[PDB]
């Protein structure tokens, strides 16, 4: 998944697999 | 008529009446540098007329055995006037040149001498391992040198003219600037050729721009032989300017 | 990360690939372009500028002036043969013209050629001749009569000393091979008295002609190859 | 368009030949097969002046022909041999003066210029011959070393810590290294030829020498002695990028002798020293 | 659309087949049945008109049948041994005469139409066989030589600089080489059958002989001499890309016994070079 | 770098595979296609055309 | 222009030099040639004051000059050896205070300056050697022990365990390691110099030992004992990233020989302790 | 996955590679910077202030603050040489001074030289020299005559100490090596009596001068390099 | 080469290198 | 083919093969 | 993160990790 | 850079490195 953001700075958090549990380390808060 | 020319640089005029055009080498005619280019920080000093004018070097007697002639630019002019005194005077210079080549004979004569300009002409050396020709054979002056005389030496220059003095076939040679002098067209050449460098300006004491290199690729033939056929080269330099003044730098 | 298939040819060095790579030198800023007359930016501009051509190559010539070099003479028989070649761009004597060499880094060739000669005798000494291209598919023709069926050109010698014979592109196919090879050998270009050289009394009685060739606007070479032209026999040392 | 302009590139399109026009028969006072090579410029006759002509609409394109494809094709400059025989500290690392000038291929190619300016892409083919049967785990490192900067003299010389100077490290099994380099000189162009010296006596240097210094490569196995003896020959690949080039010359005729030099030998048959076969007559094709 | 064209080339439904539609008895002097060979024509009918048909949705597609789809398949053309026996320098390199006229399999596929045009994909498979035990670290290079360009004769020979040529570095344990080449010929297409000559007289060559000239492959391997010999065995592959095909004729009946050639060995009993079985007598399944 | 993952299959040579690969002759223009008659683009093209069966192949 | 400054940095020309402007012959009562040194300031005097220049336009560029581009090179810093000679448990792991102390190169650059703050990356090249034929399956692992962490005193020590430290794995054959360290230190730059102690009495400790302590880099083979002994050598290169320096200062002048100190050796003859050239009088160039 | 192509160059480290790499103190937040007087961002800065020329480095005065200083005093002979050296900065004696040093971290170098010389006798101490810069393509002058044709300043001694000499960009080529090389040896700096060093009765007869050296607005090094002016040749040690 | 469509089922038709030879099999009809 | 979405949250449904057989695990329903 | 730009000339300044300290060399001035 | 196109046939001329000496063989003319 590609959760795009603008401002131009623009991120993409992607998350290359389909299970949760793949992803990297959580945000703070 | 297209046979005829007229060529006037500062106090000199120069004329045929049996020219064959003229050429302009690679289509850039000489000019003077600019500041885009420019990398030397000192203004440039630009002699004008009093330098770019014709320079008649000695002439040399073409017969049915000459195997060719050659000079180096600006070393045949090193002793030509004001423009001499200039390349010894200063670090820097740079020029552009006119050479107008002369040579007549008669309309039952025949020959044909191929009048070449090559830019950074490399000489090479027979059989002598890495021994490259030295200084002083590459700096003959307005003399320049007679193919097929001079007395071998280890420094001595190759002598081939068909392989161009330096590992190339002559038949190539018309992909530089050149014309033919052939006696039943014409009775001389002209070649206008711009400055060609990697550098704006360099030294005119240790590096030759060009080479003026003229082969008889017919023999000079006639059933009067006995009248001599001279070669005469005139060489006008063009938008010549100098930079780096000082003393004036003596060879040898 | 991102799922990724390495496919065939990966790690491989392809000396003719065209790909990226860091530079050595990060900042490196370099020298300033300055003008310079005479840049080339296609090799094409070069095969049209004409070069002799060493017709006269015979053993005894070659290391002279006189292997470029064809001479003619008062003729006691009529329609002579001067000289024969064949057309082929980068067959002998044409290999070593610069549009010959230039040909020879290339494996396909096409296009129409320009022959050029410049009579060099006294400007008393008068001329005609028949210079003709011989398609192929027939061997070179061996009389003035049966050469000019084909290509010509009839050139009166005077005041202008040079004239030019074009091989027109007469192909079965769209290109030809450079290197020497018989199903696209181009065919032959030769050279006949057409009257006779004549001269007044107390001229030379012999003359010279100079042989040039270039290629027209439709010349075109295809397939970059090294060349054969020139070799190394040995390491090339300090 | 730079997308229609596209299309050209991947279809290489981009120089198109012009076409042949038809031509008709004609009788006139103007000659265009007769000219004067003595002017020193070629003939610009066509097809369509000497014969009839059909109109044929040509397909063919020069853009393999242009300078950048030319020059731009990677061939072997250098072959680099670290030979282990009886010293390791003395066999395991090597040092080599940068030029074009010792391989003939592409040195021929790039002489065919009077000057020439472009980029460089180095790409190195390492290959290590096992003398005595393994050859253990083999790491190399590449050091360029401009003019001026300390030339190593030993296996373990500090210059080895590369602190300033680019170094490539390369680990036998992985990719052949590739970099590339801007052009270096410290004129507009690189100069193929140079009519010049470095002075103005019998003893002043003449030729490219002069101008063309471009600094030392200097090569060492980075892995320590192993007990089995390896020959490691690194082949140095160079191609031009980004290209121009000036003046174009009549191409070497004879073999290369020495680098930055034009010298030739000549032998007591002089067509053997050149590509030129000997005509039997000026008839005989 | 783009976009629907995209969703047909994934499900592979790009070329669809006609319906069988429905059917009814028939009583009329038009009798589809009957036609005449002798035309050279082969008849429409279809079986809605010989029997009486129910409505079916045909699925079926001719995507795989297509010319790409059965020529653009990998196969083998070429196996290139390089046996180290007793000699290094003259056994670590060889040659090939390139073409698709060795192995079986691919050729009776392309000769199955007069002419084709394709680009091609080459790809390589190189194996290293051990023979005293070790196999070192093995680079292989893989030149391509047009005609005309210089063939080595030596392990070290200059051609190997690659100046101008295309070469292919492999090193041992690397991904298999692979590049495409563009559509070679000097003609529209490929002959896959020439009835023809390179001249008029009872010694000029017949065949695609004469047309078919690729150039030769020249391999080596980099690596210079080690203690243990080995042998490399590189495969060559090769399948057509973006293919086009002319007349389509029989396909080859009997064994090929040599390349450019339809030249073919008969037995004394035919019928075991042909691919027909005996059939017991007329009536016998 | 872009983190990536190799997947199983990486680095294989299948016959029957669709990928892209570098031109070993960069800038080579090919031929100019000209007309030709009888292109075949579909192999069922050949099917639909009679052929005679070797009905009677008995060994004599 | 985000755009525009990226040009700039593909060409390289950020920082661009003045031009030089045409000058005039001058006659004043200004005397800009004229000065005082004992200012403490440099004479501002450009070349368009002292003679008659010409107007030339400058396309040199200074961002080479950067102090980015100056200390952005990656460096030797350190030569860890791994020797397995007899006691494969004592001499399979080992420690290093980590330090930019030990190799002049690097060091002397940064020297260059008095403070410094700049984030790092570590690249590692591992190199096997096989002292007794064969490398087996080497794994190593590289585990940062910042200060106060437990340090490992055998290969088996818990600490390896690396819980919270961080570690990196290498495996033989597989790209050299590398990684990114953000500013380290306590304060807001590092001292490159420290005229301090640790304390106030003649036995406190002087200079950067005091205020530098960087933690300890602890190796070891990961691979349990094997057969054949190997000797793994694993240098450590560092590179400065997004840098800033503050107070230039003289470049070392002489050798150094300890690390955290400017203590220097000086011999009977000076002149040899130093790059400077004696020369043979004033006038002698 | 996507497929990829795995390019010439992967799995090499170049050190003057510029990639990213992952942070093995992930979270770790650094020491907020503070303002530090003297911040520097280009060695250009370091490059344009005045440092001491070793000029007087005869090897009995190396290792003493004489090495730097150069004696004047009354003349018996017109004209005198006082000191000559070469102006390429990298070259001995202009080596070890600041900008010689950044210099030799360096390849290439451009640009203009500034060279300042500070009177250092009594304040009824009068002088007048001549400083002189003579382009290549000849010998050092060997007599001030020769040596003022070139570029140069006559410096009057008076209430102003310090007097500047600017050494002008005059090359053939935009760029010089700063390693001693022919080609690019750029040229010499003279200095002589124009008149002669003066003084009352009662006051020291000899007087010192230093001389300083820095880079014009113009001045630029290029292509990063390792100095020579420095080595290691053993281990460096706790 | 990009050639993007648009329908949301973008279709990305990429051709990594400059060569025509280069690209895979081609599409049918 | 890039089945690509748009909520930002975008999805990014990537087929890198030209046969359905080649793509992943189904969605379920 | 990607800081896109526009002129077309389109800018990727792509930082693949989450820590400053992972970037490359910085920008000038 | 990525000197993006549009005609739909997009093209993406990407330059992977920071320096101009890094990228590939230049268009002609
Ligand atoms: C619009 C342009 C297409 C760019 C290609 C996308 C590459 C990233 C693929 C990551 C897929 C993650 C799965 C989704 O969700
Ligand atoms: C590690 C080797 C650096 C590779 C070689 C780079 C060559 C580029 C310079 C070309 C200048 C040609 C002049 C010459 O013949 O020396
Ligand atoms: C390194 C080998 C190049 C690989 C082979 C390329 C083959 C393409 C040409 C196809 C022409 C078919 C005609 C024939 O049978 O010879
Ligand atoms: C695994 C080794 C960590 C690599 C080394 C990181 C060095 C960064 C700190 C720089 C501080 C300089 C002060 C000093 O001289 O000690
Ligand atoms: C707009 C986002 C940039 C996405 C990056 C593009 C990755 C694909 C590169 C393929 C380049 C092919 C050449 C073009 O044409
Ligand atoms: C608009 C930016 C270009 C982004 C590059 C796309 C990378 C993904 C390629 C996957 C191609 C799948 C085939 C289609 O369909
Ligand atoms: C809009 C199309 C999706 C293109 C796929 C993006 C590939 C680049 C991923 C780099 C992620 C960096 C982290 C963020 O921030
Ligand atoms: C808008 C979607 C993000 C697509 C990810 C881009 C992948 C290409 C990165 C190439 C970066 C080149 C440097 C810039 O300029």
């Amino acid at each position: 998944g590609a959760q795009v953001s603008r401002q131009s700075l623009n991120y993409f958090n992607i998350n290359y697999f389909k299970d949760a549990a793949s992803s990297g380390a959580s945000r703070l808060d | 008529s297209d046979r005829i020319i007229q060529i006037t640089r500062g106090d000199s005029t120069i004329t045929s009446q049996d020219v064959a055009n003229a050429v302009v080498g690679y289509g850039v005619w000489p000019h003077y540098l600019t500041p885009q280019d420019a990398t030397a920080i000192d203004k440039p000093t630009q002699p004008d007329t009093s330098s770019n004018r014709f320079y008649t070097l000695d002439s040399k007697m073409w017969n049915s055995t000459s195997k060719g002639w050659w000079w180096k630019l600006p070393d045949a002019l090193k002793d030509m006037g004001i423009f001499g005194e200039n390349m010894f005077y200063h670090f820097l210079g740079r020029s552009g040149y006119t050479v107008h080549v002369q040579c007549n004979a008669s309309k039952f004569h025949q020959g044909t001498l191929l009048v070449v300009m090559i830019p950074e002409h490399q000489l090479a050396t027979v059989n002598k391992g890495n021994v490259n020709a030295g200084y002083k054979y590459t700096h003959p002056g307005e003399a320049g040198r007679e193919v097929g005389t001079q007395v071998e030496n280890e420094k001595q220059p190759s002598d081939d003219n068909w392989l161009n003095f330096d590992g190339t076939l002559l038949g190539n040679l018309l992909i530089f600037p050149h014309q033919f002098i052939n006696l039943r067209s014409n009775n001389s050449a002209t070649l206008i050729v711009p400055y060609v460098n990697a550098v704006p300006m360099d030294s005119m004491v240790r590096h030759n721009n060009w080479s003026l290199v003229i082969i008889p690729v017919c023999q000079l033939q006639s059933n009067n032989i006995s009248n001599i056929v001279p070669i005469t080269v005139s060489i006008s330099p063009m938008c010549a300017e100098f930079s780096g003044a000082r003393a004036k730098t003596v060879v040898q | 990360g991102l799922p990724v298939y390495v496919t065939p040819g990966s790690g491989q060095f392809m000396t003719t690939d065209d790909m990226q790579s860091p530079c050595a030198l990060p900042w490196y800023h370099p020298t300033k372009e300055i003008f310079i007359p005479g840049e080339v930016k296609n090799l094409i501009e070069m095969c049209q500028v004409d070069t002799l051509i060493p017709i006269n190559s015979t053993q005894s010539n070659i290391g002279n002036v006189s292997m470029y070099t064809v001479t003619l003479s008062p003729q006691t028989k009529l329609a002579e043969e001067i000289f024969a070649i064949k057309v082929d761009i980068a067959s002998h004597p044409l290999a070593t013209t610069l549009i010959g060499e230039i040909a020879s880094y290339f494996t396909h060739w096409t296009g129409s050629l320009r022959f050029s000669f410049m009579f060099c005798g006294t400007a008393n000494t008068t001329l005609k001749v028949l210079l003709a291209y011989t398609p192929p598919g027939i061997g070179k023709p061996r009389s003035r009569k049966e050469a000019m069926l084909g290509t010509h050109v009839v050139w009166d010698v005077g005041l202008q000393s040079t004239v030019s014979l074009v091989v027109p592109w007469i192909s079965a196919s769209q290109y030809r091979f450079t290197t020497p090879d018989t199903y696209s050998s181009a065919g032959y270009i030769t050279c006949w008295y057409q009257t006779n050289f004549v001269v007044p009394p107390n001229t030379p009685n012999t003359a010279e002609m100079l042989c040039f060739v270039s290629g027209c606007k439709d010349f075109c070479l295809r397939m970059a190859r090294d060349t054969d032209l020139h070799k190394q026999t040995g390491p090339i040392t300090q | 368009n730079p997308v229609e302009r596209y299309v050209d590139e991947v279809l290489n399109e981009v120089l198109v030949v012009p076409n042949i026009n038809q031509s008709h028969p004609t009788t006139s006072n103007a000659a265009p097969v007769l000219d004067a090579a003595e002017t020193g410029h070629t003939n610009k006759i066509q097809p369509e002046d000497t014969i009839e002509t059909r109109y044929v609409q040509s397909s063919q394109t020069l853009d393999e022909m242009s300078v950048e494809s030319f020059l731009g094709r990677s061939g072997c400059i250098h072959e680099s041999v670290l030979d282990i025989v009886d010293n390791y500290n003395d066999q395991s690392f090597t040092k080599w003066n940068i030029n074009l000038q010792e391989m003939a291929q592409i040195r021929r190619k790039f002489e065919m210029f009077t000057y020439a300016r472009f980029d460089s892409e180095i790409t190195m083919v390492p290959s290590v011959a096992a003398k005595d049967g393994h050859i253990g785990h083999i790491v190399m490192q590449y050091m360029y070393v401009p003019p001026g900067a300390p030339i190593p003299t030993t296996r373990d010389d500090y210059a080895w810590q590369s602190g300033t100077n680019a170094s490539v490290f390369w680990q036998h099994g992985q990719p052949f290294p590739r970099f590339s380099l801007p052009f270096l000189s410290i004129a507009s162009a690189y100069y193929m030829f140079y009519d010049g010296y470095d002075g103005d006596t019998y003893k002043s240097r003449y030729g490219t020498v002069v101008t063309n210094d471009m600094g030392t490569l200097c090569s060492r196995i980075v892995t320590s002695e192993q007990l089995h003896k390896v020959k490691v020959v690194t082949r140095i690949y160079h191609k031009a990028k980004h290209t121009k080039a000036w003046c174009p010359r009549p191409p070497r005729a004879v073999q290369y002798s020495h680098t930055h030099t034009t010298n030739y030998k000549l032998s007591s048959e002089v067509h053997n020293d050149v590509a030129i076969r000997p005509r039997t007559n000026l008839t005989t094709v």
